[PDB]
């Protein structure tokens, strides 16, 4: 699983002059097929907000 | 369980020629051009006719 915190560890690490950092992540699943969803359909395994 | 197992198997066993058919087989290459629309691609590996 991916952790925005555990990634944030190393971005903290890089300088030692960085006083803070933060970010807003969006998962990206690029889709090969538009016209038809894969009949099964994609899933992120992770629920998302509405709209 | 390899393919070659099968063919070899009688060579020792039956010392006679056998062939066993998988669709993929040795022959691989393709010429036509398909027009479809957003097919699931799960059919990759799955034959059509």
């Amino acid at each position: 699983s991916f952790a925005k915190s555990k990634m944030l560890t190393y971005v903290d690490d890089a300088d030692h002059s960085v006083i803070g950092s933060s970010a807003t992540i969006q998962m990206v699943r690029e889709v090969q097929n538009f016209y038809k969803t894969p009949e099964a359909g994609i899933k992120y395994n992770n629920q998302i907000k509405d709209r | 369980g390899i393919e070659a197992s099968y063919k070899f198997l009688f060579k020792v066993l039956y010392n006679e020629e056998v062939e066993i058919e998988i669709e993929s087989g040795a022959g691989t290459e393709y010429d036509i051009i398909v027009q479809s629309d957003s097919l699931t691609e799960d059919l990759v590996g799955q034959t059509i006719y």
